[PDB]
C-alpha cells in the first residue's frame, strides 16, 4: 500500500470498522498486508487509521 | 567645552549631540529641531544659545568671544571669500 | 500623606528599563517631589521625596548649569514615560545596595543620572502591598470556586448530552465526564529579581487593590 | 537551619487568635523557638526566636517568670496550633509588629510570660517571606487561569455535544459557554470585594492555606 495519509476512513467509523473486519478477514486468508511511509509535508502521521490494521 | 552636560540631566540628550548643534548654530539660520538665540552682548563680548526639550527650557552652550577691532579687513576677507565662491560655483556651473 | 499614597496604590505598576533586576515602581508626579515608590519586591524605594530631593538630584548631576525642581520633577514624570516599554533609570539587581545604574556619558564628558537610594532594611517585607496581592488571590480563589461549580454543574448537563448527544466519533478519541476529585486534585498537584511577579500583576493589582 | 526558616515557610496561612491585631498570623511549632511569618511588603512585623532569645525574654521579659528555655522549648514543643485554643495567647497592640505570646501555661498555670514583638532576625524572615511573592504570582496567576480554560474547555465540550446533536431540553443542563473575560469583568466590581478582603484571617486561611503551600513549594 503506498500513501501517507490514513484520513480518508480516518473520517468516517463505520467505514473504517468494515475495512479493518476486512483486513482482519484477508489477514484470516493468508494475506500479508505492508504499508511504506510515503512523502508528506505534515509527516505520515501513522496510526489515525493504521494502528492494528496491519499484519 | 564642558558645556555640553548641562542639558544631559536637563533633557537627557546624547552625547555629540553638541556638536551638531553647534555647527547648525554657526549655520545660517537657527537649529531645525534646536532654539537658539541669535545676538551680541557689545558690553561683554560674549554669545549664547539655547536648548530647550521635554516640557521644559534650558540653556544651552555659549561663545566666550573676544573683542578684536578693525572690522574694515575682517570684512573685506569675508567678500572676497564671498565673491570668489560664487565664481568658483560658476565655473562648476559653466563646465557640467 | 494619604492622597499621593492613595492614587499611588490607584497609579497603575511601573516598570522602569532597567534589565538588571525587576522594578514595580508606583509614579504619581503631581506634588511634594517626584512621588516614585518603586519597588523591586525586595528592597523598596520610599521614593515619595519632596522637591527637595528633586533640586539635590538636579545638581548633582548638572555641572555646570541647574534643573528647576519643579521642573525636573515634571520632565520625570516626562522621562520616566520612555522608560515603561530615555535615560534609562537602570538599578542594580542587588536586593540589598540599591543605586541607581545610569553609567552613560550623555555628554562626551562625563555625566551621570541617579535618584536619592536607599538600601535593604530588616523590616521590609509586611507592610502593604501583599494585602492587595492576597486579595488578588482570594478574587482569584474565589474565582476558582465559581469557575468550578460551572464545572460540576456542566459536566452533569454533559452527561445529559451522553444520553442525548450525536456527535460523530472516530473511535480515535474519547471524552469522559469531567470529573470533580482528580480536578480538585489536579488544581492543588498537577498543575501549579521579580520579573514573574510584576509581570503577572500589573493588570490584577490595580483591578484589585482598589479595597 | 530551616526549622525556623523553611518550616516556617511550609506553615498553612491561619491567623492565630489574637486579641488586638488583625494582621496576618501564624506560628511554627520547632524545638528552636517559636516562629511567626507576616508578609505584607516592607515593614516587618515578624516574631521569630531561637532557645538563647526565647531564654532570655523569659529570664527577663517578666516580672516572675521562672521557667527555663526547656521549658517554653517544651510549651512550643507541646503546642499543636498556629492559633489559640482560647498556652494562653493575647496581643498588647503596642505596635504595628504582631506582638504574638505563647504563655507559660500547659494546661494548668497560667504563668506570667508577655511579649513586646521586636523587629525578628531578617535571615530568615526575607528568604521565606518574600518567596509569597514569586511563589505566588508564578502560581496562582497560571493555575487558576488554566482552571479557567478547564471551563472553557467544558463549554467547548457542551456546545460541541449541543451542535452535534445534543441540544438543551431544560434550564437545569442549559449553560452555554461561560469565559473568564466576563467573569473577571463582573467579579472585579461585584465580587471583588467579597474576594479582596484580608480581614482578621476568615478568608485568609481557608482558600490560602493550600494556595500558599503549593506558592512556597513553587
Amino acid at each position: 500500500l503506498f500513501t501517507n495519509e490514513d484520513n480518508p476512513h480516518g473520517n468516517d467509523s463505520a467505514k473504517a470498522s468494515r475495512a479493518r473486519t476486512k483486513a482482519g478477514d484477508l489477514r484470516d486468508t493468508g494475506i500479508f498486508l505492508d504499508l511504506m511511509h510515503l512523502k508528506k509535508p505534515g509527516g505520515f502521521d501513522i496510526s489515525l487509521f493504521y494502528r492494528d490494521i496491519i499484519s | 567645552e564642558s558645556e555640553i552636560s548641562q542639558e544631559a540631566d536637563d533633557m537627557a540628550m546624547e552625547k555629540g549631540k553638541y556638536v551638531g548643534e553647534l555647527r547648525k548654530a554657526l549655520l545660517s539660520g537657527a537649529g531645525p529641531a534646536d532654539v537658539y538665540t541669535f545676538n551680541f552682548s557689545k558690553e561683554s563680548c560674549y554669545f549664547f544659545f539655547e536648548k530647550n526639550l521635554k516640557d521644559v527650557s534650558f540653556r544651552l552652550g555659549s561663545f566666550n568671544l573676544e573683542k578684536v577691532e578693525n572690522p574694515a579687513e575682517v570684512i573685506r576677507e569675508l567678500i572676497c571669500y564671498c565673491l570668489d565662491t560664487i565664481a568658483e560655483n560658476q565655473a562648476k556651473n559653466e563646465h557640467l | 500623606m494619604e492622597e499621593l499614597e492613595q492614587g499611588l496604590l490607584m497609579q497603575p505598576w511601573a516598570w522602569l528599563q532597567l534589565a538588571e533586576n525587576s522594578l514595580l515602581a508606583k509614579v504619581f508626579i503631581t506634588k511634594q517631589g517626584y512621588a516614585l515608590l518603586v519597588s523591586d519586591l525586595q528592597q523598596v524605594w520610599h521614593e515619595q521625596v519632596d522637591t527637595s530631593v528633586v533640586s539635590q538630584r538636579a545638581k548633582e548631576l548638572n555641572k555646570r548649569l541647574t534643573a528647576p525642581p519643579a521642573a525636573f520633577l515634571c520632565h520625570l514624570d516626562n522621562l520616566l514615560r520612555p522608560l515603561l516599554k530615555e535615560a534609562t533609570f537602570s538599578c542594580d539587581c542587588v536586593a540589598d545596595a540599591l543605586i541607581l545604574r545610569v553609567r552613560s556619558e550623555l555628554s562626551g564628558l562625563p555625566f551621570y543620572w541617579n535618584f536619592h537610594c536607599m538600601l535593604a532594611s530588616p523590616s521590609l517585607v509586611s507592610q502593604h502591598l501583599i494585602r492587595p496581592l492576597m486579595g488578588m488571590s482570594l478574587a482569584l480563589q474565589c474565582q476558582v470556586r465559581e469557575l468550578a461549580t460551572l464545572l460540576h454543574m456542566k459536566d452533569l448537563e454533559i452527561q445529559d448530552y451522553q444520553e442525548s448527544g450525536a456527535t460523530l466519533i472516530r473511535d480515535r478519541l474519547k471524552t469522559e465526564p469531567f470529573e470533580e476529585n482528580s480536578f480538585l486534585e489536579q488544581f492543588m498537584i498537577e498543575k501549579l529579581d521579580g520579573k514573574p511577579f510584576v509581570m503577572n500583576l500589573q493588570d490584577l493589582y490595580m483591578a484589585v487593590t482598589t479595597q | 537551619m530551616e526549622e525556623l526558616e523553611q518550616g516556617l515557610l511550609m506553615q498553612p496561612w491561619a491567623w492565630l487568635q489574637l486579641a488586638e491585631n488583625s494582621l496576618l498570623a501564624k506560628v511554627f511549632i520547632t524545638k528552636q523557638g517559636y516562629a511567626l511569618l507576616v508578609s505584607d511588603l516592607q515593614q516587618v512585623w515578624h516574631e521569630q526566636v531561637d532557645t538563647s532569645v526565647v531564654s532570655q525574654r523569659a529570664k527577663e521579659l517578666n516580672k516572675r517568670l521562672t521557667a527555663p528555655p526547656a521549658a517554653f522549648l517544651c510549651h512550643l514543643d507541646n503546642l499543636l496550633r498556629p492559633l489559640l485554643k482560647d498556652a494562653t495567647f493575647s496581643c498588647d497592640c503596642v505596635a504595628d509588629a504582631l506582638i504574638l505570646r505563647v504563655r507559660s501555661e500547659l494546661s494548668g498555670l497560667p504563668f506570667y510570660w508577655n511579649f513586646h514583638c521586636m523587629l525578628a532576625s531578617p535571615s530568615l524572615v526575607s528568604q521565606h517571606l518574600i518567596r509569597p511573592l514569586m511563589g505566588m504570582s508564578l502560581a496562582l496567576q497560571c493555575q487558576v487561569r488554566e482552571l479557567a480554560t478547564l471551563l472553557h474547555m467544558k463549554d467547548l465540550e457542551i456546545q460541541d455535544y449541543q451542535e452535534s446533536g445534543a441540544t438543551l431540553i431544560r434550564d437545569r443542563l442549559k449553560t452555554e459557554p461561560f469565559e473568564e473575560n466576563s467573569f473577571l469583568e463582573q467579579f472585579m466590581i461585584e465580587k471583588l470585594p467579597e474576594a479582596c478582603s484580608i480581614g482578621d484571617g476568615k478568608p485568609f486561611v481557608m482558600n490560602l492555606q493550600d494556595l500558599y503551600m503549593a506558592v512556597t513549594t513553587q
